[PDB]
RNA sequence: AGGACCGAACCGACUAAUGUUGAAAAAUUAGCGGAUGACUUGUGGCUGGGGGUGAAAGGCCAAUCAAACCGGGAGAUAGCU
RNA sequence: GCUCGCCGGAAGACCAAGGGUUCCUGUCCAACGUUAAUCGGGGCAGGGUGAGUCGACCCCUAAGGCGAGGCCGAAAGGCGUAGUCGAUGGGAAACAGGUUAAUAUUCCUGUACUUGGUGUUACUGCGAAGGGGGGACGGAGAAGGCUAUGUUGGCCGGGCGACGGUUGUCCCGGUUUAAGCGUGUAGGCUGGUUUUCCAGGCAAAUCCGGAAAAUCAAGGCUGAGGCGUGAUGACGAGGCACUACGGUGCUGAAGCAACAAAUGCCCUGCUUCCAGGAAAAGCCUCUAAGCAUCAGGUAACAUCAAAUCGUACCCCAAACCGACACAGGUGGUCAGGUAGAGAAUACCAAGGCGCUUGAGAGAACUCGGGUGAAGGAACUAGGCAAAAUGGUGCCGUAACUUCGGGAGAAGGCACGCUGAUAUGUAGGUGAGGUCCCUCGCGGAUGGAGCUGAAAUCAGUCGAAGAUACCAGCUGGCUGCAACUGUUUAUUAAAAACACAGCACUGUGCAAACACGAAAGUGGACGUAUACGGUGUGACGCCUGCCCGGUGCCGGAAGGUUAAUU
């Protein structure tokens, strides 16, 4: 649920929060937990890389199971839980056998939702089979992109894609950015949208609350020095320049993709 | 067991001082200088066998060495191994 | 005020001891410089 | 509950006087701001000079910064004193 | 030596870091010490640091470093796998008392504990480089149970007062005791046990995970404190006796209770929240290959071992960082009394100090302060500075508002002491005694004793009762920036930067983008509800017209056009 803060002190006046009382309120399993720790966006030559990174609170990384190729065997849904690394919620899921592992959770999944992967899978939300084996039109998510490798697409809160067409050995997918798409028909995904969808109704309220999340200030380039950037300089506010970015490419419409190698598998671009 | 040659090495003198003098009337204890890498065991074997006495305990300590002006020149003493050698009740070194 | 040396063993030895020299190509040309002029000490260490 | 309130420690540095061959190459005294946070602090680590780092002042990078320091090219060149 | 003054959440005490003999004793006073110096952190000499248990080393890992092969690179080298290092984190064990001129959880006395080796006896599936468990973790908040500790009484020893009074409802002091071992309490967590079965835990598993029945209802785990023992001991106010008057010897009473009480402990708990909170070993358990009446395991018993290095001293400072015996800087620990909300503040305790030139004088002027007739901002660029306000309870409080605020708005009244209500109340605490008992550190009951606000009524002193220290000035109009934040270390703290929010734009994942001759790495173990770049800057109402110029995006007929031929 959406719930908006009162405003009983100036930084939360505008906080809206996802409060949503399934999630488990309790530890994280704690055989598909690992460390990660933080990068502050520096590469192994300690420089920053990525600028805008830093702080923000201690997180575990929990082992997701995007490969989904546990076939044949049903699993029941433990409980809902908190993952800080995605937007997405994640389900414990026990499998008949015993094993336990974590999915990306669908929308509409709860605790003692039955689940299952394969070729013969039930057409049902959290379900796992080969592109080839699911309806044409049908709403998928944690899309392949090559057989076995594991879901790279629609993994968001609130994402998915729609399977458009089958043509021999390949589907289109219209992705969330609006891209037609091929991908090989073996490729594997799941029924259904990613959950959360309430995730993108969030306000965070204040500046600390990025600092929370790891996100470090943006500086505008317009209020450096011409050293710094090119947008740098003037007496007052002045720019008389063709928006770029601080390396000096044009940031204001200039096209970036440049990969002949996958151009072949792109039906549309999101244009 | 260490050998002998060793043993006649590790002990190098009686510490003269009135800590000394105290330790051996109250406690039994002699005060010796020892080689710098001598151990307690070495120490224990080499009083046992020289001085043919009963050892209780040693205890060790380094010393280290003074920096001394010989006129202008700053020079520095060595470190040194002292040992305080406990002898059983009725010995009488 | 606090100055610009605040002393560390730890860091002084890492930083610039005798083992850090002999790590790199330009920090043997230190010790090699060092001994050519004639120093009673060549490091930190 | 809170980048909530008053206020010590702690972190700062708005005003004034003093000091200006100082007690101090930036402080003292009286007041002043923050004080559960985008807080503060110990230890260790990483980023290196047209390079770093910068909630951006050309700020900071060992009392040095519109290009550090040390050594070298080196007795640069100096229609100037 | 007596007195005086100063600090006392420190200007006391103990450390880390850093320093390195500055420590203690004797001796010296040239130089050093902002003066003299008989003194010194100064000179010279001698002494002084004692560990199975404290720390390091050591076992284990974090960030990160190095890195056999490897991948990459004119060379130098770069990156990185297996590994191997790396604490600021995890990992066995000792306490009290006594003692030196100078060390002490290290020496001595008393009483303990840990790990490992060897052997002796008994019983016995042991075995890892593998599996599982555990170690193992956040913020905030709340309350109960405690202890450290304090206060008072009792007890014991001493006192009878330099000046009115002081044999008491009087004065002073003491009233301390550990780890360990035993016990298992307030509290916290969790249903047990058995059997059968199984696509999981790289193989196996009796372990973990899963499934299904049977059965019973209390089993297990964790846990402060208390109590017992440790202790017929130790310590002990003082008394007595010597002194080489520095200090020792000798001997030693009481050694209880009640109440108050932490920020410490139970508590790595509990409740709650979102921003969702290390690793690896030690440890426990499972088996594989293997060994198979052998080794090995398990417990008791005995015996041996536990090395090496640090240990002095300073440590908010005259010993460290600041050229100085420099108003500076420097992380952790301890936390007494009265008043107080308090670690503020005032005065004190323990303890420590008076800051290494003094002596006079009592001009101008300067510095730091006190008071001021009448006036009261006339001062001045500007109320700069100063003066003022200042506490608690209660009454009361406007525009405007995003309904939270504005607000401590503003403004006002009470406030000491004594007595009574009540020889001390409401409340808190809770003994003896009684009652019951699935039997204890137990309930039910009872209120002895202890502690104890707040109020009312009456009285009473002063000019003044929040009496000191301490401790908001308030209100009205308006520019800018929404706000908390950030900044020019050392003349600028702001209207500048950031900010949540908004928009445009790029980016389909070997993403764009960035660092890198490269390998690679960050972006991200993320995947368009995501990530980068750019501008704008909460929120409200909104965001008009222009595509000619420059850019970007799309086009692709025609003109022009490179190497090449
Ligand atoms: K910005
Ligand atoms: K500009
Ligand atoms: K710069
Ligand atoms: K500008
Ligand atoms: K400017
Ligand atoms: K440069
Ligand atoms: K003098
Ligand atoms: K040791
Ligand atoms: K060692
Ligand atoms: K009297
Ligand atoms: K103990
Ligand atoms: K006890
Ligand atoms: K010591
Ligand atoms: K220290
Ligand atoms: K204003
Ligand atoms: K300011
Ligand atoms: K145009
Ligand atoms: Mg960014
Ligand atoms: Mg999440
Ligand atoms: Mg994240
Ligand atoms: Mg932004
Ligand atoms: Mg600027
Ligand atoms: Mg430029
Ligand atoms: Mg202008
Ligand atoms: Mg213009
Ligand atoms: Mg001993
Ligand atoms: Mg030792
Ligand atoms: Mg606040
Ligand atoms: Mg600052
Ligand atoms: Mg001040
Ligand atoms: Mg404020
Ligand atoms: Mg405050
Ligand atoms: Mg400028
Ligand atoms: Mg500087
Ligand atoms: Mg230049
Ligand atoms: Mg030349
Ligand atoms: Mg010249
Ligand atoms: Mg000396
Ligand atoms: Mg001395
Ligand atoms: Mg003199
Ligand atoms: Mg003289
Ligand atoms: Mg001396
Ligand atoms: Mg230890
Ligand atoms: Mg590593
Ligand atoms: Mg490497
Ligand atoms: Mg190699
Ligand atoms: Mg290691
Ligand atoms: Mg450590
Ligand atoms: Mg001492
Ligand atoms: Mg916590
Ligand atoms: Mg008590
Ligand atoms: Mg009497
Ligand atoms: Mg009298
Ligand atoms: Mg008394
Ligand atoms: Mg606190
Ligand atoms: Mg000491
Ligand atoms: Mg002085
Ligand atoms: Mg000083
Ligand atoms: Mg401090
Ligand atoms: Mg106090
Ligand atoms: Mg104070
Ligand atoms: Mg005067
Ligand atoms: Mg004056
Ligand atoms: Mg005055
Ligand atoms: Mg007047
Ligand atoms: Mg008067
Ligand atoms: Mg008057
Ligand atoms: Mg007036
Ligand atoms: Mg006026
Ligand atoms: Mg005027
Ligand atoms: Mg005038
Ligand atoms: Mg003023
Ligand atoms: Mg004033
Ligand atoms: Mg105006
Ligand atoms: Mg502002
Ligand atoms: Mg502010
Ligand atoms: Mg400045
Ligand atoms: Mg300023
Ligand atoms: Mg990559
Ligand atoms: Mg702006």
């Amino acid at each position: 649920a959406v719930v908006k803060c009162k405003p009983t002190s100036p930084g939360r006046r505008h906080v809206v929060k996802v409060v949503n009382p399934e999630l488990h309120k309790g530890k994280p399993f704690a055989p598909l937990l690992e460390k990660n720790s933080k990068s502050g966006g520096r590469n192994n030559n300690g420089r920053i890389t990525t600028r805008h990174i830093g702080g923000g609170h201690k997180q575990a990384y929990r082992i997701v199971d995007f490969k989904r190729n546990k076939d044949g065997i049903p699993a029941v849904v433990e409980r809902l839980e908190y993952d800080p690394n995605r937007s997405a919620n994640i389900a414990l899921v026990l499998y008949k056998d015993g094993e336990r592992r974590y999915i990306l959770a669908p929308k509409g999944l709860k605790a003692g939702d039955q689940i299952q992967s394969g070729v013969d899978a039930a057409i049902k939300p959290g379900n796992t089979l080969p592109m080839r084996n699911i309806p044409v039109g049908s709403t998928v998510h944690n899309v392949e992109m090559k057989p076995g490798k594991g879901g790279q697409l629609a993994r968001s809160a609130g994402t998915y894609v729609q399977i458009v067409a089958r043509d021999g050995a390949y589907v289109t997918l219209r992705l969330r950015s609006g891209e037609m798409r091929k991908v090989e028909a073996d490729c594997r995904a799941t029924l259904g949208e990613v959950g959360n969808a309430e995730h993108m109704l969030r306000v965070l309220g204040k500046a600390g609350a990025a600092r929370w999340r790891g996100v470090r200030p943006t500086v505008r380039g317009t209020a450096m020095n011409p050293v710094d950037h090119p947008h740098g300089g003037g007496e007052g506010r002045n720019f008389g320049k063709h928006p770029v970015t601080p390396w000096g490419v044009q940031t204001k419409g200039k096209k970036t993709r440049s990969n002949k190698r996958t151009d072949k598998f792109i039906v549309r671009r999101r244009s | 067991m260490i050998r002998e040659e060793r043993l006649l090495k590790v002990l190098r003198a009686p510490h003269v001082s009135e800590k000394a003098s105290t330790a051996m009337e109250k406690s039994n204890t002699i005060v010796l200088k020892v080689a710098k890498d001598a151990t307690k065991a070495e120490i224990k074997a080499a009083v046992q066998k020289l001085f043919e006495v009963e050892v209780e305990v040693v205890n060790t300590l380094v010393v280290k060495g003074k920096v001394k002006r010989h006129g202008q020149r700053i020079g520095r003493r060595s470190d040194w191994k002292k040992a305080y050698v406990t002898l059983k009740e009725g010995q009488n070194l | 005020m606090k100055r610009t040396f605040q002393p560390s063993v730890l860091k002084r030895n890492r930083s610039h001891g005798f083992r850090a020299r002999m790590a790199t190509k330009n920090g043997r040309q230190v010790l090699a410089r060092r001994r050519a002029k004639g120093r009673a000490r060549l490091t930190v260490s």
